[PDB]
Order: structure tokens, then C-alpha cells, then sequence
């Protein structure tokens, strides 16, 4: 058997989109230039344009509602304390800093101009033919408060805030029930709180390293930002296809063309500005529904991470995990998992069990691994050999048949 | 433009500018008529008061971008600053509500941490108000080393 | 073709079935653990929440159940054809939606002909155009529905991988306490085997 | 209360797709071909191909 005798922290981040732009449009500008014989020849076509704008208001009330279900998750925020003697743990990292000039954390504010939002420009074409974006109504300031009041209350109040009151507790005694929580006992927190502290601190201080120097770390959260900006670009670049007309201007047409020869070249223009409206609603539609669930995702992870510790293998980090730390980003969200990996290891040989004088015992929550000289019991996670004794093992059955069983001794304390 | 050039043309192709053939001189077309205008309103059933929001403008030149001297005369109410009531905001302005410093549960969204409701306790019974919506309610828990 | 070949696939299955045994589910957090299988299953049946008693005192009627057990599966999926009509109709749809777009080139669209070449040997310069923009009108809708309907089963087959991924990684290289997540009674381990497409 | 005393070991088989064929278009050869009358004129329509 191979059991660890050390063991690292390592802090994992991972990035996903939660909502994207809200976007607006204005079929009466679009189809046609402020033609007064323009508006009554779109008149009689039906109830297409209220159909795209319903698909519209419904994607941009959508977006608000993600960002409303991830982030909300406690409905009554807590003050930030001023100190951070959280028993050798530095939070100043992720938690806005007092008297601060920008009302957020260091690292969101590192990772909010990492991402960029942004005489001929686009921005005055897309005004022109009644393209608009619509701000979100949580603005980033509200994003920051209800991610500072979810750290400061994980910190000073365990997970037990989000079922319930907030119970207070001491920050190592949090982190031994934890540990307790991963398989090991609560002897390695307080015999090593010195080096967990010293390795926690400069494995959060890691992340500003992998965040500044590093590019292409949040390229799935700037490609959100791209596409929209790629689809308004090419929308507005229909406009100068003909379609089968003699010009792509409604006034060369009008201007040119008595009024029954007019209808035959207007309807061609008109029907391809509005294959172009259906064709941009409907990949709207397909993508606002790809995040919608990445957002339900994160929501998810929201609940089970941050508020409480979560067994599955691979949720929340590489190895066993202990807490996450939600911080803000610009349309998504950015999680810090703080997990334990063993990092050494030594062989040893190992028996299932062992038959005293004629009666066979069995380990509780460990194995049994002999050092070279004589057998001991020790947990899997962490090589805290033990002396077997009668509270360590239990008498079940006979010896006669084990597959492997050897011979040894069991201390009695009487 | 060029010495031949007589209309300009744009990305989305469409004229934004021209040369006057009289006197040789540039003018810009712009529509008479964009950008985004909302109304706020509670129910019909409900007295009948609406406020408008545009969308990206300063509130300093409203009549410049809506043309007031050719507006209608029920329009230009909505247009200037006679009453206390055009504040603006960070998606735009609002006209024909009037602000409030408390915090209350978000009713009717316009944006950029922004509410609207209807009545007040303030006397004011029929005017609608605008806020700032409430994200909770401080606590300020206590942390120590042995509780 | 697809970018991972199928024998690349297998030695990743392999790969995953030859360390699921001989290590444990420690090797996919952290590194490989060396633990005898006989502890590893004894483990694992404390973790159902049956003591580690019925397995060293039958462990040989453990190993005769489950090599008959597995041997089952031959029987299950040799004779029955039923059971991967999931993973086949992935493959006639997209055969379905290529074939039903190449017939649609046999339509007029309100045209005189369904071929360029007819238009365009009967009639002049000026005649031809209002009966081609048809047919070009009329290949473009062809061409974007198939679009359209590619990407909604793009997104349902994102879904499914989704689902496939999670389930790996939380009952291959882990043990499960979820109720009917992977199988029917109380979870002790999975084995991942490659499907075309699956 | 009811209390078993024995058990049986059994395998499930489940599954589920991963992934389709990938596929590709060429616009000027679906529409139109070799007929480069009409190679013109679907350039007149925009950049829907693309
Ligand atoms: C475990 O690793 C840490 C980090 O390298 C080291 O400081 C510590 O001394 C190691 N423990 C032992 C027992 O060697
Ligand atoms: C935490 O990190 C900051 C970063 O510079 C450092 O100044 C401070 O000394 C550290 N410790 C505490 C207890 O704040
Ligand atoms: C344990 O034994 C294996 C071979 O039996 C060897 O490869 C490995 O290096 C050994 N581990 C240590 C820590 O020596
Ligand atoms: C094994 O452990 C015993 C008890 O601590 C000790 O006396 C002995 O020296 C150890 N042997 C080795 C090889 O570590
Ligand atoms: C244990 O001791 C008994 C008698 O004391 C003997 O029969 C048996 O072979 C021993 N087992 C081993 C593994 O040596
Ligand atoms: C055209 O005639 C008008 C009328 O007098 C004059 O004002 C203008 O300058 C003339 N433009 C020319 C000569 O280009
Ligand atoms: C307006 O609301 C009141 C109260 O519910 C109701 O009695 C009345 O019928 C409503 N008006 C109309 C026109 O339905
Ligand atoms: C609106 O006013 C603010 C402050 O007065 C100014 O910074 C901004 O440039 C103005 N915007 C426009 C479009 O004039
Ligand atoms: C509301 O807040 C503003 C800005 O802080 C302040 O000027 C005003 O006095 C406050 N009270 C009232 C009644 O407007
Ligand atoms: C339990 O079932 C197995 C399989 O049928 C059988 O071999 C075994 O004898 C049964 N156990 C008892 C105690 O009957």
C-alpha cells in the first residue's frame, strides 16, 4: 500500500459566462429610412416585428434574471470587519480594502481591465438604423457588495449562513471541522496552522501572477463579449445588399421609378432586411438559451460550493475540496477553490486483517501498515501511524478463513 | 470631399452628407427622429400619469434632440425643466417623476440600479417616484477568537 | 472526420480501466495510489454502509457473482438490438437531413425550370433574373433551415456530453452517494467502454 | 422491520451520445455550380455564406 506523509494547498480558478448584452431594435427605422411610402407598404405584412420584439424583451428580461438567481443568495449583507486575524489567514486579497477608491476587491479589480468591453464608427451606424443596447440593472458596484458580503460571512460565520441564521465561530475551528469533513482528524490543522496559513497566503498571492502575466485565461468570457459585437456589425452591413432590386437605397428607387412600378423593387428589400431580423433573433435566441444554462451552472456551484462543502469528486477544484471565494467579473462570475492534495509517499506492507489467539480483527476508518519492525494503524490521507488496541478494531468472527491474514498481537489497556 | 464628390455615403449605405449646388458648402442628414424613447406607466385601470426616459442623452438638450418647436403641445411638458421633476440618471433622464432618498423593493426596472413605483408617503398620492433599489439590510456580525 | 481517432479513444478507456483497479479512485485527485483491489472493494462496501465483514468472509462468491454478472452483459447485448437505438439515431438523422437537402435542388421555387441551364439557354439577360433570384432565394431558405436545425442538435448533444463528462467524473474516478445516479442499486464503482459517437 | 440477509451484485449498462458528424457547405457550388452568371448575383446578396 502507498499512504502520504505531507501534503500542499492549491487554489484552482475557473471562469463562466452568466449573462450577456441586452439588445434592442426598431423595425420601422431599420426596414425602411423615415419613408412616410415605406411605413405603409411594412404595414401590410402582419405581426412579425412584434414578435421579434417580444423574443427581444424576453431575452433582455432573461439576462437580468441570471444575474439576479446567481449572485442573490443571502438577502441581508454583512459589514466587512476592518481587521483580518483570522488566525494567520490573510483575506485583505479578496475583500474590498477600507477607505478603497474603487468599491471592489484587488483581484476583480486586476480582472476587470483584463477584459476590455470595447470618423466613420460603428456605434453611430448602429444608432442610425435603431440598434441599441440596453445597460444592465445591477450595476457592478451591487455585484461587488453581494460578493463582499458572501466572503465576509463565509469567513466569520462558516456555511452555516446559508441554511439558517449566521452561527459565529472561530476561523481554526471552521477549518478543523473541514479537515474532519475531508477524511483526515483535526490534528493536522493544529499542529501545522503555522504552515497552513504560510502556504495559504502565498498560494492566493500565486493567482495575481497567473491572472496579470498571463493572457488567455478568460477568453471564454471575452468571446461572450465579441459575438455580440460581431453580430450588430454584420446586421448593419445588410443594409447595402441589393436583393434582387436595381439599388439598395429606398430614395435612388422612389426617386427614379413611378409608384406601381416602385412595390415590385421595394418588397425584395423588404423581404431580405426581414430574413436578416429573423436570422439575427434567432441566434440570439439559441445563444441567450447556451447561457441560461451555463448560468443555472453557476448558480449551482454558487449554492454548493461557497455555502457549504460538497463531496462530489471534481465539483469545485482538483483534489479534496475545502471552500470556494466568489469574486465578480465583467457578464460572469469568477470561483477560487482552495483544495488539499497529498504530495508525497511511501510503500508499506498491509494485512486486512489480524487474528490474535483464534478470533480475527477488523480496522475502523483506517488500515493497518506496519513501519519495518512492528504493525500499526494509521488513516489513508495521512501517515499518523497509531498502536492497535481494542477500541481501534473490532471483533467480528473467526480467523479460520481470510484471505491474508497474518498473526500479531492486540493491546489491551486493563 | 472631393473635388467631383457630390454625396457622401456610410457603412450601412445611406446618405449622411451632401454638397448644397448653389453655394459649395457641406451639410450632415442625421434622422429627425433616433435614438430610443420609453414610457413608464402603472396600470390603465390606475390614474392615468406616464413618465418618459430617454435612452442616451443629456437632459440638458432634450429639445435639441426632440425637436421641440415642432412637437406637439402636450409634448413640451415632457421637455423642459418648469417643474422640479427632470432629474437625470445613468441610463438617461426620467421626466415627470420625482425622485426619493430611501430604498425600497425593485416594482417597475429601468436600469442602472434603478426603480419606479407608484404613490409615495410622502402630500404626493398620485405622482410616480423613482428610487434606488434595496439590495438588503446591513448586519455587521462580530467575529472573535473564543465565541 | 473527427479530430481523436477510436484508437486513441480506447487507450484513453484503458488508460482509465487500468488505474481504476490497481490504484483506486485516489489517481484522479492527487497522485496514484498503490491498494491491494480485495481492500479497495472493502472499502468501498464501508463506504455503502455495510461493515467490512461481508466481503473478507465471502470474497470468493463476491468474484464468482461478479465475473458471471459481467459476463451477462455478452448475452444482453449480443442477442438484443434495442438497446443502443440512442446512439444509432444520432447517425440516421444527420444521414436523413444531407439526403433531404440535396432534393431539394429538384424544386422549381415558382420558376420555369428547377435548372440554371434551361433559364439560362431559352431566355435573355434580362428575363433571367426574375426567375433565378427565385431559385437563389429558394436554395438560401433551403440551406439556412438545415442550419438552424444543425445548431438546436448542437446544443442538445452539448447537453448530452455534459451529462456524459459529469458522470465520468463523479463514477469512474469516484464513489457517488447520489440516489440513481449510476445504477440502480447503492453505487460501488463503473467502468467506461467506447461507443461511435458515445 | 424488515432486515435482508443476503445481497446480490449486479451491472447496469447506460448510454448516451457525445458527439455528431461534422459537416461543411460551399455556397457557390450548392446554389449555383460551374454558372458564373449567377456567381455575380449571389454576390449581390450580402454575406449570409459567411
Ligand atoms: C511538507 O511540505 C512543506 C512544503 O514544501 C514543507 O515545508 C514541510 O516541511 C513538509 N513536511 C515534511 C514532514 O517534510
Ligand atoms: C496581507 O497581505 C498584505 C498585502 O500587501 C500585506 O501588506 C499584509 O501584511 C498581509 N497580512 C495582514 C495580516 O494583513
Ligand atoms: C514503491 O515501490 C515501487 C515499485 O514497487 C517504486 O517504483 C517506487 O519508487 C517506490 N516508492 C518509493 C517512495 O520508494
Ligand atoms: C518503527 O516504529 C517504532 C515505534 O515508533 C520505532 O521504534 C522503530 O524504530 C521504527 N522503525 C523504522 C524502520 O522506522
Ligand atoms: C498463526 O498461528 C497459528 C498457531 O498459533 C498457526 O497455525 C498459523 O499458521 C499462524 N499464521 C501465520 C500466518 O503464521
Ligand atoms: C447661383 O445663383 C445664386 C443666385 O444669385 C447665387 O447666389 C449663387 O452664388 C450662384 N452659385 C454659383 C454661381 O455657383
Ligand atoms: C379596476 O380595478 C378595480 C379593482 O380591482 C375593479 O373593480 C375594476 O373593475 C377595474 N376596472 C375595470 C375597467 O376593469
Ligand atoms: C453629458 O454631461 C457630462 C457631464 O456634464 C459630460 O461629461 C458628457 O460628455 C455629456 N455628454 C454629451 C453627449 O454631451
Ligand atoms: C436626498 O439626497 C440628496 C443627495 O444626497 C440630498 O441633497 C437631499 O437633501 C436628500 N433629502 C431630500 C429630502 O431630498
Ligand atoms: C445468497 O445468494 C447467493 C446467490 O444465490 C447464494 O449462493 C448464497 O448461498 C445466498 N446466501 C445464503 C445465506 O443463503
Amino acid at each position: 500500500i502507498a499512504i502520504p506523509t505531507n501534503f500542499s494547498i492549491s487554489v484552482t480558478t475557473e471562469v463562466l459566462p452568466v449573462s450577456m448584452t441586452k439588445t434592442s431594435v426598431d423595425c420601422n427605422m431599420y426596414i425602411c429610412g423615415d419613408s412616410t411610402e415605406c411605413s405603409n407598404l411594412l404595414l401590410q405584412y402582419g405581426s412579425f416585428c412584434t414578435q421579434l420584439n417580444r423574443a427581444l424583451s424576453g431575452i433582455a428580461v432573461e439576462q437580468d434574471r441570471n444575474t439576479r438567481d446567481v449572485f442573490a443568495q443571502t438577502k441581508s449583507i454583512y459589514k466587512t470587519p476592518n481587521i483580518k486575524d483570522f488566525g494567520g489567514f490573510n483575506f485583505s486579497q479578496i475583500l474590498p480594502d477600507p477607505k478603497k477608491l474603487s468599491y471592489r476587491s484587488f483581484i476583480e479589480d486586476l480582472l476587470y481591465n483584463k477584459v476590455t468591453l470595447s470618423a466613420r464608427d460603428l456605434i453611430c451606424a448602429q444608432k442610425f438604423n435603431g440598434l441599441t443596447v440596453l445597460p444592465p440593472l445591477l450595476t457592478d458596484d451591487m455585484i461587488a457588495a453581494y460578493t463582499a458580503a458572501l466572503i465576509s460571512g463565509t469567513a466569520t460565520a462558516g456555511y452555516t449562513f446559508g441554511a439558517g441564521a449566521a452561527l459565529q465561530i472561530p476561523f481554526a475551528m471552521q477549518m478543523a471541522y473541514r479537515f474532519n469533513g475531508i477524511g483526515v482528524t483535526q490534528n493536522v490543522l493544529y499542529e501545522n496552522q503555522k504552515q497552513i496559513a504560510n502556504q495559504f497566503n502565498n498560494a492566493i498571492s500565486k493567482i495575481q501572477d497567473s491572472l496579470t502575466t498571463t493572457s488567455a485565461a478568460l477568453g471564454k468570457l471575452q468571446d461572450v463579449i465579441n459575438q455580440n459585437a460581431v453580430a450588430l456589425n454584420t446586421l448593419v452591413k445588410q443594409l447595402s445588399s441589393n436583393f434582387g432590386a436595381i439599388s439598395s437605397v429606398l430614395n435612388d428607387i422612389l426617386s427614379r421609378l413611378d409608384k406601381v412600378e416602385a412595390e415590385v423593387q421595394i418588397d425584395r428589400l423588404i423581404t431580405g432586411r426581414l430574413q436578416s431580423l429573423q436570422t439575427y433573433v434567432t441566434q440570439q435566441l439559441i445563444r441567450a438559451a447556451e447561457i441560461r444554462a451555463s448560468a443555472n451552472l453557476a448558480a449551482t456551484k454558487m449554492s454548493e460550493c461557497v455555502l457549504g462543502q460538497s463531496k462530489r469528486v471534481d465539483f469545485c477544484g482538483k483534489g479534496y475540496h475545502l471552500m470556494s471565494f466568489p469574486q465578480a467579473a465583467p457578464h460572469g462570475v469568477v470561483f477560487l477553490h482552495v483544495t488539499y492534495v497529498p504530495s508525497q509517499q511511501q510503500n508499506f506492507t498491509t494485512a486486512p486483517a489480524i487474528c490474535h489467539n483464534g478470533k480475527a480483527y477488523f480496522p475502523r476508518e483506517g488500515v493497518f501498515v506496519m513501519n519495518g519492525t512492528h504493525w500499526f494503524i494509521t488513516q489513508r490521507n495521512f501517515y499518523s501511524p497509531q498502536v492497535i488496541t481494542t477500541d481501534n478494531t473490532f471483533e467480528s468472527g473467526s480467523c479460520d478463513v481470510v484471505i491474508g491474514i497474518i498473526n500479531n498481537t492486540v493491546y489491551d489497556p486493563l | 470631399f472631393q473635388p467631383f464628390q457630390q454625396f457622401g455615403r456610410d457603412v450601412s449605405d445611406f446618405t449622411d452628407s451632401v454638397r448644397d449646388p448653389k453655394t459649395f458648402e457641406i451639410l450632415d442628414i442625421s434622422p429627425c427622429s433616433y435614438g430610443g424613447v420609453s414610457v413608464i406607466t402603472p396600470g390603465t385601470n390606475t390614474s392615468k400619469a406616464v413618465a418618459v426616459l430617454y435612452q442616451d442623452v443629456n437632459c440638458t438638450d432634450v429639445p435639441t434632440m426632440i425637436h421641440v418647436e415642432q412637437v406637439s403641445s402636450d409634448w413640451r411638458v415632457y421637455a423642459f425643466n418648469s417643474y422640479g421633476n427632470m432629474f437625470q440618471t445613468q441610463a438617461g433622464c426620467l421626466v415627470g417623476a420625482i425622485y426619493e432618498n430611501t430604498t425600497y423593493e425593485c416594482d417597475i426596472p429601468i436600469g442602472a440600479g434603478i426603480c419606479a413605483k407608484f404613490g409615495s408617503d410622502k402630500m404626493g398620492q398620485e405622482s410616480i417616484v423613482a428610487y434606488t433599489m434595496s439590495i438588503g439590510e446591513d448586519q455587521s456580525i462580530a467575529y472573535s477568537n473564543n465565541i
